[PDB]
RNA sequence: CCGCCGGGCAGCUUCCGGGAAACCAAAGUCUUUGGGUUCCGGGGGGAGUAUGGUUGCAAAGCUGAAACUUAAAGGAAUUGACGGAAGGGCACCACCAGGAGUGGAGCCUGCGGCUUAAUUUGACUCAACACGGGAAACCUCACCCGGCCCGGACACGGACAGGAUUGACAGAUUGAUAGCUCUUUCUCGAUUCCGUGGGUGGUGGUGCAUGGCCGUUCUUAGUUGGUGGAGCGAUUUGUCUGGUUAAUUCCGAUAACGAACGAGACUCUGGCAUGCUAACUAGUUACGCGACCCCCGAGCGGUCGGCGUCCCCCAACUUCUUAGAGGGACAAGUGGCGUUCAGCCACCCGAGAUUGAGCAAUAACAGGUCUGUGAUGCCCUUAGAUGUCCGGGGCUGCACGCGCGCUACACUGACUGGCUCAGCGUGUGCCUACCCUACGCCGGCAGGCGCGGGUAACCCGUUGAACCCCAUUCGUGAUGGGGAUCGGGGAUUGCAAUUAUUCCCCAUGAACGAGGAAUUCCCAGUAAGUGCGGGUCAUAAGCUUGCGUUGAUUAAGUCCCUGCCCUUUGUACACACCGCC
């Protein structure tokens, strides 16, 4: 309800966010092959340096 | 209005569309509000189905009086083929492919190759 | 709702004074400027800065309107 | 018994033909108008009245006006819709069988009222009442007692200079160091000011001027069309006697046949998956146990039971954790029952066909919402401004009334030791100034003061909880339950808490010993208790929404009340019985 009335019905708005990880060991042009290409959609890529 | 949201609903069912609806809720050349609803061909009105098929919009409009609603709703005939249309099926939908060859009983014989 | 009847002291929007002002300068037979009153204390109202006698009020408005003291 | 014949009482059936229609061998032969003849109606009431005449023993009978008023009254059939009609069917917002309560007390806060300058205000059965996310000091906030401020766009007009008044540091004041105003004047300097039109807002007005969004009739089974078939045609069948079904869901009888929306299918979810893909941002697992290792403990010692760690890792792995792909469960088998169809019931293997929501049609309703919307019609108001605020105040006020909550009434319990089991979240460093918190001291405690990790599956955090569980008091005393109302301190948030902010520490220490008339909630991991998160948050919840945890009794059916679906029927109702009269 905008405003107050009626018998009092919600809604439950969800949004997931499921994470994957993959480690891996490589020069930077392996890094920066495999991370610029599989892009496109609504999907976020971090990249570690290293252990920290 | 009439003549308007026909234009409209021709069009979108011309275009390619499994069906189609228009509804135009607002005060029309009275003080009282209306509402009015011109429909065309198919339309499904529940379950998650809706969700990937409708293309639901609403939209106002000003008017030198007050304001009307429009509400579009189209239903997608990617169904028939999108390329690969989403799911496709409406999953009530099945297609049984059809027997296509089962010919010949006959007596046995054999071959070789 | 009510309809308002204002105790009758309906209050004065006021004018700033009308005033020429620059009439008081003591030009003394050639051309000299410099008259004598009290003074602020600023920086862009530079020494010239100049005061009064009112019902009280005395004041300086020259850091454009920005510094009146409270005497 | 079987025929025929006349004239009698009657029946069915039909596209004669009639018939407004219902119907009618006759109401048939009627714009294709008249076989004979009798009576008799001309909108409704007034009125079958008044008056007159007559008959009668009289009730009364027969004959029988008008003024006036009146727009329909009426008839046949249609959908409605409601029956204190009828069959069928169904809902724990229904009942049964209960428990839990609720309705009683105190307290909380929701409203009503009174009171009050003000207790702004929306919301009025149900589908208004801890609801507007409505836990409000200040803001909120609109509202009152004031009081400031202008943020008067825009244009159109008016103002070159003896500078249009842009903007003014000590006092009168004022609340204010508001030049907002009463002299003085010292600068920005083309701004300014004053008209006019016109805005610009306004948590002003109107939700019967509207958009959207919501609520609900209503998670109830319903709704619709193409073609047929029926009706001149509105309409009607298809859309249904019965069995079935959570469900016009199905099969079948079947002037219908095959279709569409709702239901169903779907999504999310919730549970079987020593089956797979894996995972230092899980766990890890158990190792290998290589150890530290202290007798942590067993044991003379070998050896072992065990938390912790020393880990790391170039163990190894997914046994639980996680999340990806998978599978499966599908009335699937067998035995009843069943029109032996549709299914229902029991049992087998096993999650037995149902784990729980979201989504939810046609069509509605002055439901609610203009105060969620820079959605807004029109209206008001428009500078002294209902424009925006500062300060305070109120929204909290109190002889009464109701509404949702909590805590109790105690000993299956009360307070006194102790042991010890999570889950969903949540967290900083965020759109304008601001968290989550681990571990040191200090203090009783609130807390305080130290310092540490934390875009987090790492840090909080083996989230180390309450009931619960276990260890002692107490003795049925309004008692140690209960725990209100006040006395006094001390912290914290906040610029500020007076109008106890919130918390702590003292101190006082209430009614209630199970609640009068009523009435909601629901069937399985269910009711109840029980904390805990989230939301609300500077401060902070007796609020909700989730989450486990502990976990019952009982129905497993019926329509007995209330209310819903179809069918048939009646209906002078169609503002639909809360009607009409
Ligand atoms: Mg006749
Ligand atoms: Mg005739
Ligand atoms: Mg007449």
């Amino acid at each position: 309800t905008p405003c107050g009335e009626g018998s009092k019905t919600w809604d439950r708005f969800q949004m997931r966010i499921p994470k994957r990880l993959i480690d891996l060991h490589s020069p930077s042009e392996i890094v920066k092959q495999i991370t610029s290409i599989s892009i496109e959609p609504g999907v976020e890529v971090e990249v570690t340096i290293a252990d920290a | 209005v009439r003549r308007a949201c026909y234009g409209v609903l021709r069009f979108i069912m011309e275009s390619g569309a499994k069906g189609c609806e228009v509804v135009v809720s607002g005060k029309l050349r009275g003080q009282r509000a209306k509402s009015m609803k011109f429909v065309d061909g198919l339309m499904i009105h529940s379950g998650d189905p809706v969700n990937y098929y409708v293309d639901t919009a609403v939209r106002h409009v000003l008017l030198r009086q007050g304001v009307l609603g429009i509400k579009v709703k189209i239903m997608l005939p990617w169904d028939p083929t999108g390329k690969i249309g989403p799911k496709k099926p409406l999953p009530d939908h099945v297609s049984i492919v059809e027997p296509k060859d089962e010919i010949l009983p006959t007596t046995p014989i054999s071959e070789q190759k | 709702k009510k309809s308002y009847t204002t105790p009758k002291k309906n209050k004065h929007k006021r004018k700033k004074v009308k005033l020429a002002v620059l009439k008081y300068y003591k030009v003394d037979e050639n051309g000299k400027i410099s008259r004598l009153r009290r003074e602020c204390p600023s920086d862009e109202c530079g020494a010239g800065v100049f005061m009064a006698s009112h019902f009280d009020r005395h004041y300086c408005g020259k850091c454009c309107l920005t510094y009146c003291f409270n005497k």
